[PDB]
RNA sequence: CAGAAGAAGCACCGGCUAACUCCGUGCCAGCAGCCGCGGUAAUACGGAGGGUGCAAGCGUUAAUCGGAAUUACUGGGCGUAAAGCGCACGCAGGCGGUUUGUUAAGUCAGAUGUGAAAUCCCCGGGCUCAACCUGGGAACUGCAUCUGAUACUGGCAAGCUUGA
RNA sequence: GCUAGUAGGUGGGGUAACGGCUCACCUAGGCGACGAUCCCUAGCUGGUCUGAGAGGAUGACCAGCCACACUGGAACUGAGAC
């Protein structure tokens, strides 16, 4: 059964791009709202919106710089089967800081830069690059 | 201008029906020193005329490299057949701490520090393929803000 | 204050003594893995109070058997 | 704890002058330089990688007259200061008493510097040291002793000294026959024909 | 009891005493409850050759810590700047 | 294997065990020549290999080689032996130090002479 | 003070692996870590000349980790190379759609105590240098307690309908 | 599968001190697949070797802790010893 929706966002996402697919579309929800908040924020994805008052619906719009997916490699860190969670001196640097780590903390979904810049450890959701 | 490296030279054979004919494979790579850098292989009855083969079929298939001061932009994974290979950057004065084949194709390409593995398959062929596949997957500051519409400043910021 | 456990109520069929168990959540040192680890401790319970599956409040104090050397303070939950 | 053989079948081997002469001569008119030593010297040497690694960390290591335990040590000193390893290695070797006392020209060859460091005739900061491979600091004078400076084997060898390059990170006066170490000589200062990252990459096999 | 004396440590012939403070029945160079100091009897002019924490070593005198007469000593010398 | 089947049963890592048992982890040991005759190496080789039965001192008895041209072991010899197998001898797993107790070196050795025990000639 | 005067050996040289020729022998004698070498033109056996590598040491043996991503947590596999239970139901166990509130167990932040000294590392100091000795720091990645954070996971309460 | 002083309780005794430490009576409990019981091997640690790391191996010298003193058993003296 479905036991991981973040790690289906992220691979909706993955197809997509690979799909060449303008846009995918998922069930919402915050958490989901908030990875979505960090891609934009981050360049990675064009646009999000949320659609539906009883069963919600996330739709992202996916961009394409040169004829190539700019999502080169989006990847599940913390899972269900395993939790990784992260000290703020031992937070995770993806592809050298050219890429993200998106880090859920007590201030809520950021990057793990702007973890490391309030001080905070948490969560490593995933890596996006 | 180009630095040329022979990497491996076989004796390879076929039967037919009155014994075996031998003949000979060449594997070479070409590079400018500043982030070119092509592989040729070449077949031929005999050696010189196998590694001239591979040298112009070399010449011909360079692809780019964004280097970053003589060392890579970021670790890299690179794959072909069975051959798995791993490199990272490195600081001045390391030099090139990997394998024979992985060492030619850097050394011509220009990467002057890096630390290498190769996992898997060792097989030459496939490990300058794996090599050079990692290294034209690698990516800049530059293509990196490009892609997603931000400065290099703000890539690499606080 | 005062350094305390929380646990369940395993067994009461001693008189005036109870087994509690505690669980830990701690991550395993190897494969990382946050897993669940169980310890049972003899309680001494004056009054009989407790029952089989009441969710109960222990503190530690001065040998009271061979293997009592803990002691009730409350009851969080009933069964 | 000496190479004590033949002097130019080292250079003849490595293929390069490596100065193991005072100089009053031609290597070439000494020797010949450019064929390898012994009855199969005339064959052209296949070199793998490997081979052109070990004659060149060789060829480091019988210019500055250093065995093999002292060279490892020198790496691994070299490796754990902060820097460039190959440029701290370089920097290690020319900071040896004998290697200083032979740029400042008290030494014909790095040789006789040893030996006249051992015979108890060099001073460092007014203090006889009679160790080879003792550290010459920033700052430091390097001394010849009064009762050694009668010697005629320190005037030829001042006296060949102008002959060759000054090393600019020395300031010697050959007339009271005693210099100072300004500074650790840069990489630049160094001879462009020695290729440290062999060296480097060699001890990582 | 305890007492405040000196650990014989260093090389041979150049020793180096540590000012510690012990249960006198320990060995020597045993089991030990506080260092309070340095002592080096070779020590080269310009150099620090001895040094005491006289609050730790006040401390414990208070406490009821006796004192080795070389310790003592280098107490006094230490007084006497 | 998942994290939950490693946790259950972890990694194991196979021991392996010595090629040369006899010696009992001792760098040599000491034995008594039970036999001392030659045999046929196995194919393509052909020769008569000098070999030994030899009683150690920790009671194993085992066979070892005497390695160079000539010598001067019989029945009662006392010698000393090391690890090392012959690839084209069945079951020769260890030998013969030359020079070493009642085994003599090998005559008119002139190189590699410190493997069979061959003093310095006086020249 | 005297006089170069008292002071160099060991392994290796077909490939891996730096270093090649002659003579002796002729599947013999022998070598060998592996690939293998030896059959009358042996750079592989034995001697010699030459050479290579280390050097008051050099080789051999034993033993541990490495290379071995060859037990794979980091970091592997299972159609045919070794490997999907013959097929299921199902307890324990692992895992858990979506919203709000609450709790603060996991998690995160800070502080305090402890984590002996020595050892490792950094900056220095003393033995002519170095080994060695030594000052200060860093580290000891842990445990406990207190005070906070509440996104995520867990507990509790109330729901929702898209899984069932 | 293991355990009858076994698990707990009351009372007496005992120890410098809590305690089945011991005794009498009562209850029928206690441990165990989060591996009890049994068998083999083993002094433990700071550390050491190796490794890029994670790990793997190891515990000689120096220091902390424990145990033993021809073998088995026992107490006496003493602040402290079996
Ligand atoms: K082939
Ligand atoms: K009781
Ligand atoms: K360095
Ligand atoms: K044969
Ligand atoms: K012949
Ligand atoms: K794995
Ligand atoms: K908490
Ligand atoms: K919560
Ligand atoms: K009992
Ligand atoms: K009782
Ligand atoms: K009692
Ligand atoms: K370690
Ligand atoms: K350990
Ligand atoms: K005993
Ligand atoms: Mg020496
Ligand atoms: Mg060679
Ligand atoms: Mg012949
Ligand atoms: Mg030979
Ligand atoms: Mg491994
Ligand atoms: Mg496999
Ligand atoms: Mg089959
Ligand atoms: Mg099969
Ligand atoms: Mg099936
Ligand atoms: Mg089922
Ligand atoms: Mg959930
Ligand atoms: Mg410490
Ligand atoms: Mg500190
Ligand atoms: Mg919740
Ligand atoms: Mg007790
Ligand atoms: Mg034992
Ligand atoms: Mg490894
Ligand atoms: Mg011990
Ligand atoms: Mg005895
Ligand atoms: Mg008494
Ligand atoms: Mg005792």
């Amino acid at each position: 059964s479905m036991q991981d929706p973040i790690a289906d966002m992220l691979t909706r996402i993955r197809n997509g791009q690979a799909a060449n697919k303008a846009a995918v579309t998922m069930p919402s929800s915050k958490l989901k709202v908030a990875i979505a908040n960090v891609l934009k924020e981050e360049g990675f994805i064009e646009d999000f919106k949320v659609e539906g008052d009883t069963k919600p619906e996330l739709e992202l719009t996916l961009k394409y710089f040169q004829g190539k997916a700019v999502v080169e490699s989006i990847q599940r860190v913390s899972r269900p089967g395993l939790r990784i969670y992260k000290r703020k001196d031992e937070l995770p640097k993806v592809m050298a800081g050219l890429g993200i780590a998106v880090v859920s903390t007590s201030k809520g979904v950021m990057t793990d830069r702007a973890a490391r810049q309030a001080g905070l450890g948490g969560e490593i959701i995933c890596y996006v690059a | 201008e180009l630095q040329e490296k022979l990497i491996a030279v076989n004796r390879v054979s076929k039967t037919v029906k009155g014994g075996r004919i031998f003949s000979f494979t060449a594997l070479t790579v070409v590079g400018d020193g500043n982030g070119r850098v092509g592989f040729g292989y070449g077949k031929a009855r005999e050696v010189p005329a196998a590694i001239q083969k591979a040298m112009e079929k070399a010449r011909r298939n360079m692809i780019n490299v964004a280097l970053n001061n003589g060392t890579l932009q970021h670790p890299v994974k690179g794959v072909h057949t069975g051959s798995r290979v791993f490199m990272q950057p490195a600081s001045e004065g390391t030099g090139i701490i990997a394998g024979g084949a992985m060492r030619a194709v850097l050394e011509v390409a220009g990467v002057h520090n890096v630390l290498a593995k190769a996992y898997g398959s060792t097989n030459p062929i496939n490990v300058v393929r794996a090599t050079i596949d990692g290294l034209e997957n690698m990516n800049s500051p530059e293509m990196v803000a490009a892609k997603r519409g931000k400065s290099v400043e703000e890539i690499l910021g606080k | 204050k005062i350094r305390t456990l929380q646990g369940r109520v395993v067994s009461d069929k001693m008189e005036k003594s109870i087994v509690v168990a505690i669980e830990r959540f701690v991550k395993h040192p190897i494969y990382g893995k946050f897993i669940k680890r169980t310890t049972k401790l003899h309680v001494h319970d004056e009054n009989n109070e407790c029952g089989i599956g009441d969710v109960v409040e222990i503190r530690e104090c001065r040998p009271l058997s061979k293997t009592k050397s803990w002691t009730l303070v409350r009851v969080v939950e009933k069964a | 704890a000496r190479y004590l053989g033949p002097k130019l079948k080292l250079s003849r081997r490595e293929g390069t002058d490596l100065f193991l002469k005072s100089g009053v001569r031609a290597i070439d008119t000494k020797c010949k330089i450019e064929q390898a030593p012994g009855q199969h010297g005339a064959r052209k040497p296949r070199l793998s990688d490997y081979g052109v690694q070990l004659r060149e960390k060789q060829k480091v290591r019988r210019i500055y007259g250093v065995l093999e335990r002292q060279f490892r040590n020198y790496y691994k000193e070299a490796a754990r200061l902060k820097g460039n390893t190959g440029e701290n290695l370089l920097a290690l070797l020319e900071g040896r008493l004998d290697n200083v006392v032979y740029r400042m020209g008290f030494g014909a060859t790095r040789a006789e510097a040893r030996q006249l460091v051992s015979h108890k005739a060099i001073m460092v900061n007014g203090r006889v040291v009679n160790i080879a491979s003792y550290q010459v600091s920033p700052n430091d004078v390097v001394s010849i002793r009064e009762k050694a400076k009668k010697q005629s084997r320190v005037k030829a060898a001042l006296e060949l000294a102008e002959q060759r390059e000054k090393p600019t990170w020395l300031e010697v006066d050959a007339g009271k026959m005693e210099g100072t170490f300004k500074r650790k000589p840069e990489r630049s200062d160094l001879s462009a024909d020695i290729n440290e990252h062999l060296i480097v990459e060699l001890y990582s096999k | 009891m305890v007492t405040i004396r000196l650990a014989r440590h260093g090389a041979k012939k150049r020793p180096f005493y540590q000012v510690v403070v012990a249960d006198s029945r320990n060995a020597r160079n045993g089991r030990f409850i506080e260092r309070v100091g340095f002592f080096n009897p070779i020590a080269s002019e310009k150099e620090e050759g001895t040094r005491l924490d006289l609050d730790r070593i006040a401390h414990w005198v208070g406490q009821g810590a006796t004192i080795s007469d070389r310790v003592a000593a280098l107490i006094k010398e230490v007084n006497k700047a | 294997a998942t994290v939950n089947q490693l946790v259950r049963k972890p990694r194991a890592r196979k021991v392996a065990k010595s090629n040369v048992p006899a010696l009992e982890a001792c760098p040599q040991k000491r034995g008594v020549c039970t036999r001392v005759y030659t045999t046929t190496p196995k194919k393509p080789n052909s020769a008569l290999r000098k070999v030994c039965r030899v009683r150690l001192t920790n009671g194993f008895e085992v066979t070892s080689y005497i390695g160079g041209e000539g010598h001067n072991l019989q029945e009662h010899s006392v010698i000393l032996i090391r690890g090392g197998r012959v690839k084209d001898l069945p079951g020769v797993r260890y030998h013969t130090v030359r020079g070493a107790l009642d085994c003599s070196g090998v005559k008119d050795r002139k190189q590699a002479r410190s493997k069979y025990g061959v003093k310095r000639p006086k020249a």
